[PDB]
């Protein structure tokens, strides 16, 4: 009855919330040992039985180191910012599809939209706290990443958008039933890609955090506890984005391990670019973001609109 | 190939005397490169098959 | 799939001594391998050499079991 | 109950607006001021698709500007005082402690939430924001829109003015 | 991407980098005197040090 | 990264070169006044013939994967242009001199 | 000096333990500590994340050892570079006295515990340089040194194994065990 | 959705207490007055540091703005196909993005990203 | 212990240190750590101070009033809105618990120092005494308060509010000694 | 009283921010950042009165796309006066 709904609903939650919790900070392993054989490297094969418990010893490691805090009365808002970006990176899972009702949660997308942006205010207020012109360079530069592909990334949504016809994230496993939906929209998805990776900051667009650059832009002065909550953060935002591209391009088909087969895939693809590409420079990433991605986006707008007025046509 | 665009005597080489061609099929070669991103893709494949070759780390200290 | 690699599994394994004398060779070496007994060390050590692999594997050793 | 809580986290904050001087502090308060507005209007609304739009142009990203020019830091953190919040959770109790007290259903909006709506109504069985932002573009009331895009251009050709001095 | 030695001192406005002054010399190990204290031979390890890719 | 780590592969190759000859990984003594201070070991004319055949694969693996990459290019080309004169004057040398048009090489 | 027991004394004795405290813990308190301290030095050990400092000369050697020859985060050593993260200090090279202050201050910003090897002649002594008018003679006269690995530049066989002697001392440090006795 | 905002609710707290959690299980050391200085690179920072806000950072910003408000305007036009009527749909839509590109065009020959600083 | 202990958070209550009888009938002389530690050097290097009783104090006796109004003159704690305020420990019942419980809790040693025995030390006033040896017997300099605590406390200063003005606020004007003849006055 | 119980909030809140305004603050920054919670306020009032409207809810855009660009005008005519005096503080006023 009524209440059976709520007491589910609650334990959906929370088993999804332990488990994306684990599977990121387990996920690292997959990261440091795939990139060890990209490189010609063996990757870690040391602790455990081949290096298997590798993130639970970094975890015990980081919560035994002090918390180096700045200065005296730096306290709360350093220690904020870790907490409200760790809650949006996991909070924003909530909204995924299932066909095993979670929630009804219609506006998915424009959801998705809202928890993408809110990463800016997490990254900005702690390099603001942590009170470093390093740190406050690296705030500057991941700000202005983020907010430009929101842009590009909003309009790239609107494509799909009409091509399921709501907002409602479901109807892409209805309209995915026969064929696969990235083969219709393949230079989307190399768009895609770029935008997911500009959002969580990776490379090649890894200015945020990034390294011989700035030593870690605003992560530069973040003790053990609170880098851990980051790093857990950006790990459980490259999933998510592997999760998105899974469920739009590559099937949506969430009753059937094939789709998690995906998930890992996307996740190693993010990896596999961490490894091969350089970087950006700043204004040339500027150039990517408006002068070729939003015209680019516009198109397929201007394109698609049509198309489904012709659709609408048909029938 | 195309042209040089400086001369060269021997004892040398020039490594940019080689022209980029404006000829149609030359244009639309890099165009279609930048469009799909071609020279990524091999890039991207070549990381891919170099996980297929058997890292040299040694087993310190065994 | 398995081209005649999962029968160079079972020699290993199985000739190690079972799951156990598998798992414990394993956990400790990080590395199970297969070779011959090139000599006895004085010490309880045991040397193995293998042209199969390259000069990083060439040669190795299992040092003494009373080392835990 | 979560409609007169609503009401009172609003009022305990805007008491934290008025007395926060420091800017960031300040630009803090109104972080949170929208996220409390967006859901209480969601509340009394058909959906919430007005308080996902607002929340991402208000909030994600024109609070971003006022964030971004306030971060003259004071040139010093925050001394926070566990006095007003201790006092901002004094107040927000027996205000909680009220709105169990409060009358239930009188103390609450009268506005139609689409479950408020009556059963027959033939027309509230329709995607939810099909027939509220249907005349934003049929005509003859979208021309307005129209009006709406130039003015954001001409608001550019304006910053562009404005932000160009010398520099 | 400093060698670890190298130490700029840089006047910036906005992100781009106006004045750069470099204080090499974080790493100067009186080579040399010592060159000249020692004998030839001697001296021959010291330009490998200098260097030392 | 991925150029970095493949080359430094290559690299422990030539450094176990000058550890056959001189007996130290870097930092040899192994050229001294009066000609080499020591004869080299027999065969590492061979692996050294080895070592070179090889290379090509491995610099053209980086050469193809890293010369065309646009970000590369991009990130690179057209920085800090270096004039032929102001090269001079400066007292410039080597490929950078080189590089910058001027035909001149010691050897 | 001690040398290796002889095949037959070593058939005579048992497994040597994990635990480098061993497993004769009297109550319930004194083996419970243990095990906490296992875990605790088993964590800092399996996961240490050098500063890479690396002045000079003595720092190729610091970076062939991330090279895939002898691979270093096979043991579970990573490079981050920023000191509030990095646990431990590979300080290599030599000290010069305009670096002697910055070396004082990047030692001190990074938090504990923190533990320093000192990577090559130059640091450990001052090295080749050691009698000149602007090196810090040594390194152990700026910072609390813990591990020294000879050499000039010490063959990357020889770092990582002082990275495992490391290991070793933050396999056996006492911190839980022993303040039940504090 | 308050079974949304229970949830988030129950999460943040639950975030707060690892983190209250780790601050107890970190071990402490007596503070020191330079441990807690800004990071540059060991070489004592400079005078206060606080950033010039003489840049352009601002006006992408407010490009971001104008764009993010006409995502607004152009979001409801998935639903609304179903029923608006077509041709007003259809032409007022397209000039929309009509506009926004001869706006984009129209300033790259203005090249207003390549600033002279 | 004491510049920390009067510093840590726990130590204060909202903005307001309770203080025995205010602060205001206790003498202190406290006296700087290396000045001691150098003390302890030059008695060992001589044997002839072998079995001497040395009472180490600094230069000029202070009223702990005195002190930490300066303390949070030097901390910045007193421009505006941080507020500085003195009870009486004796009025305030709760200063107490804070320690009973600071204690009872803290398995280490109890956060800031706040364990009971502090706050009496804090009480017992300074009693110096004629012919017991001192520091000049020792040959020691002493470095003043004046001289060393502003430095001593920079790290501590805090509090620089955007409502407000700073940097254009004096150098803390130091305290005031108390004298023999005023002490009287002082106990009566 | 309907407007004591349902519009009364709005009411309280959107005096309050008045007074804010015309408070005394070091910079001009706290005065816009009180006009804007008026505006969240201005947007209160104003929706629960479109929400008596069975479609006419739509307007929101229009106040919003207007509000907005009342605060980038008027984080624009500041910054352009750092950028002018190299301060624009009230003292200077
Ligand atoms: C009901 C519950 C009953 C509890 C049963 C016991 C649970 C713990 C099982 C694992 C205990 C391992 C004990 C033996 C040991 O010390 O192994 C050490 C192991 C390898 O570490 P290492 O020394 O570096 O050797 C690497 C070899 N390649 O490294 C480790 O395994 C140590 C890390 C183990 C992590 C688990 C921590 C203990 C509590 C369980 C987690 C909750
Ligand atoms: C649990 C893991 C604790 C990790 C944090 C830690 O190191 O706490 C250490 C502390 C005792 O450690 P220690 O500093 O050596 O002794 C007190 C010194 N006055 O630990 C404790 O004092 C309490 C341990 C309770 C068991
Ligand atoms: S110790 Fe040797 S290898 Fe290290 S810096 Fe000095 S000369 Fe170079």
């Amino acid at each position: 009855m009524f209440y059976m709904e709520f007491i589910l609903s609650l334990i959906g939650s929370l088993l999804l919330i332990i488990c994306v919790l684990v599977s990121v900070a387990f996920l690292t392993l997959l990261e440091r040992k795939v990139l060890g054989y990209i490189q010609i490297r063996k990757g870690p094969n040391k602790v455990g039985l081949m290096g298997i418990p590798q993130p639970f010893c970094d975890a015990i490691k980081l919560f035994t180191k002090e918390q180096t805090y700045p200065l005296l009365s730096n306290y709360l808002s350093y220690y904020i910012s870790p907490i409200f970006s760790l809650f949006l990176s996991l909070f924003v899972w909530m909204c995924m599809p299932f066909f095993v009702k979670l929630y009804s949660f219609n506006l998915g997308g424009l959801f998705f939209l809202c928890c993408t942006s809110l990463g800016v205010y997490t990254v900005m207020v702690a390099g603001w706290s942590s009170n470093s012109n390093y740190a406050l360079l690296g705030g500057l530069r991941a700000v202005a990443q983020t907010i430009s592909y929101e842009v590009s990334l909003a309009l790239i949504l609107l494509s799909f958008i009409f091509l399921i016809g709501s907002y409602n994230m479901i109807y892409f496993f209805f309209y995915q039933v026969y064929m696969w939906f990235l083969i219709i929209l393949f230079p989307m998805a190399l768009v895609w890609v770029s935008i997911s990776l500009a959002e969580t900051n990776r490379t090649p667009f890894d200015f945020a955090e990034g390294e011989s650059e700035l030593v870690s832009g605003f992560n530069v002065e973040y003790s053990s506890g609170g880098f851990a909550l980051i790093f857990m953060a950006e790990y459980a935002s490259i999933l998510f984005m592997s999760m998105l591209f899974c469920v739009i391009f590559l099937g949506c088909d969430v009753f059937n391990l094939l789709f998690y087969m995906k998930l890992t895939f996307i996740s190693f693809v993010f990896i596999w670019v961490r490894g091969t590409l350089p970087r950006f420079r700043y204004d040339k990433l500027m150039y990517l973001a408006w002068k070729c991605f939003l015209s680019f986006s516009l198109n397929y707008l201007l394109f698609f609109i049509g198309f489904k007025i012709l659709l609408f046509s048909l029938l | 190939e195309p042209k040089d665009i400086v001369e060269v005597p021997k004892g040398y080489v020039y490594v940019n005397n080689k022209e980029l061609s404006m000829e149609f099929a030359d244009i639309t070669d890099r165009a279609a490169s930048t469009m799909f991103f071609g020279e990524l893709l091999r890039g991207f494949a070549v990381t891919l098959a170099h996980i297929f070759k058997e890292p040299a780390t040694i087993n310190y200290p065994f | 799939l398995g081209i005649n690699r999962l029968t160079k599994l079972f020699q290993m394994v199985r000739e190690a001594g079972g799951l156990k004398q598998a798992y414990l060779k394993l956990y400790r070496n990080d590395d199970l391998k297969i070779g011959t007994l090139v000599g006895i060390d004085k010490y309880g050590n045991k040397y193995f050499e293998n042209p199969y692999y390259f000069y990083g594997r060439n040669r190795w050793i299992e040092f003494a079991p009373h080392v835990n | 109950m979560i409609q007169l809580m609503l009401y009172s986290l609003i009022i305990t904050t805007s008491i934290i607006f008025l007395n926060m001087i420091h800017p960031l502090a300040l630009g803090l308060t109104l972080l949170i001021q929208t996220i409390f507005v967006c859901l209480l209007t969601g509340l009394m609304t058909k959906s919430f698709w007005y308080s996902y739009i607002l929340f991402l142009i208000f909030l994600g990203g024109m609070l971003v500007l006022f964030i971004y020019v306030t971060s003259l830091a004071s040139n010093e953190m925050f001394n926070l005082s566990m006095k007003l919040t201790l006092f901002s959770s004094l107040i927000l109790i027996f205000m909680l402690i009220l709105s169990f007290i409060m009358d239930k259903t009188s103390s609450s909006l009268f506005l139609m939430n689409n479950d408020m709506q009556s059963i027959i109504n033939m027309n509230s069985y329709f995607m939810e924001n099909s027939l509220s932002l249907n005349k934003l573009y049929n005509f003859p009331t979208n021309f307005i829109t129209i009006l709406l895009m130039n003015y954001l251009l001409i608001t550019l050709i304006v910053i562009v003015k404005i932000t160009k001095l010398f520099k | 991407a400093a060698h670890g030695v190298l130490r700029l001192v840089l006047e910036l406005d906005g992100e781009t980098v106006m004045r750069a002054d470099p204080h090499i010399g974080l790493l100067h190990r009186g080579t040399e005197k010592l060159i000249e204290y020692k004998t030839y031979t001697q001296a021959l390890p010291y330009f490998d040090r200098l260097d030392y890719v | 990264l991925t150029p970095f780590f493949w080359l430094f592969e290559e690299r422990e190759k030539m450094m176990e070169f000058y550890e056959r000859v001189s007996g130290a990984r870097m930092h040899a003594a192994y050229i001294r006044p009066g000609g080499v201070s020591l004869d080299m070991p027999l065969g590492l004319m061979d692996d050294i013939y080895e070592f070179a055949s090889k290379f090509a694969e491995r610099l053209d693996e980086v050469e193809d994967v890293l010369t065309t990459n646009r970000i590369w290019v991009q990130r690179t080309e057209d920085i800090g242009i270096v004039t032929a004169e102001e090269a001079l004057n400066y007292g410039f040398s080597g490929v950078m001199l080189r590089g910058s048009g001027i035909k001149w090489d010691l050897r | 000096q001690q040398t290796l027991p002889v095949a037959e004394v070593a058939q005579n004795l048992p497994k040597k333990g994990y635990s480098p405290f061993g497993t004769k813990q009297s109550s319930v308190a004194e083996w419970s500590l243990a095990r906490l301290d296992d875990l605790l030095n088993w964590g800092r050990k399996g996961s240490i994340w050098p500063l890479t400092f690396g002045l000079a000369c003595c720092a190729v050697e610091m970076m062939h050892i991330a090279a895939p020859r002898y691979d270093m985060d096979r043991y579970g050593v990573v490079f981050r570079a920023s000191p509030r993260q990095a646990d431990v200090i590979i300080v290599a090279g030599t000290l010069t006295n305009k670096m002697a202050p910055a070396l004082r201050k990047v030692y001190d910003q990074m938090p504990e515990p923190r533990w320093v090897i000192s990577m090559g002649s130059c640091a450990n002594g001052g090295g080749y340089y050691h009698y000149s008018y602007s090196v810090v003679r040594g390194c152990d006269r700026i910072i609390p040194v813990d591990i020294y690995v000879p050499g000039c530049p010490p063959t990357a066989e020889a770092l990582m194994y002082g990275v495992l002697q490391l290991q070793k001392k933050v396999k056996r440090m006492k911190t839980l065990q022993m303040w039940y006795r504090k | 959705m308050f079974s949304i905002i229970f949830i988030a609710l129950l999460i943040l707290l639950i975030t707060t207490i690892v983190m209250f959690l780790a601050s107890i299980l970190s071990k402490k050391a007596l503070i020191d007055r330079e441990k807690s200085s800004p990071f540059e690179c060991g070489f004592d920072p400079k005078s206060s540091s606080r950033l010039p806000f003489s840049l352009r950072f601002f006006l992408i910003t407010i490009i971001f703005l104008i764009f993010d408000v006409e995502i607004a305007l152009i979001l409801p036009m998935i639903i609304i196909m179903k029923y608006s009527n077509i041709m007003i749909w259809t032409i007022t839509s397209i000039i929309f993005i009509l506009i926004l590109l001869i706006g984009l065009y129209h300033e790259w020959n203005q090249g207003m990203l390549n600033w002279s600083n | 212990r004491f510049l920390r202990y009067y510093a840590h958070i726990w130590r204060r209550q909202f903005r307001s240190m309770p203080l025995w009888h205010k602060g205001e009938k206790t003498v202190k002389q406290p006296v700087y750590v290396s000045d001691v530690a150098q003390a302890i050097i030059n008695a060992a290097k001589d044997p002839d101070s072998a079995g001497r009783i040395y009472q180490a104090v600094g230069p000029k006796r202070y009223q702990l009033s005195e002190l930490v109004d300066w303390f949070h003159r030097l901390m910045r704690k007193d421009q505006k809105r941080w507020g500085y305020m003195r009870y009486d420990m004796r009025w305030d019942p709760t200063f107490l618990l804070k320690a009973k419980l600071n204690s009872f809790i803290c398995p280490g040693t109890p956060i800031g120092g706040l364990h009971p025995a502090r706050i009496e030390r804090e009480a017992v006033t300074d009693k110096v005494l004629t012919g017991v040896p001192t520091l000049e017997d020792l040959g020691v300099t002493l470095t003043t308060m004046e001289q060393q605590v502003p430095w001593e406390l920079r790290p501590y200063r805090a509090a620089l509010y955007y409502d407000a003005e700073l940097g254009e606020f004096e150098t803390p004007s130091p305290p005031k000694c108390i004298e023999a003849r005023d002490e009287l006055r002082l106990f009566a | 009283m309907i407007m004591i119980l349902y519009w009364s909030l709005p009411m309280i809140l959107f005096i309050l921010g008045l007074f804010c305004f015309v408070s005394n603050r070091k910079h001009l920054l706290s005065m816009l950042l009180s006009l804007e919670f008026i505006v969240l306020m201005l947007f209160f009032m104003l929706f629960i009165y479109l929400n008596m409207l069975n479609y006419e809810s739509y307007f929101s855009m229009m106040f919003l796309t207007f509000s907005v660009c009342e605060g980038a005008l008027g984080l624009s005519i500041l910054v352009s006066m750092i950028r002018t005096h190299g301060n624009d503080y009230f003292q200077s006023f």
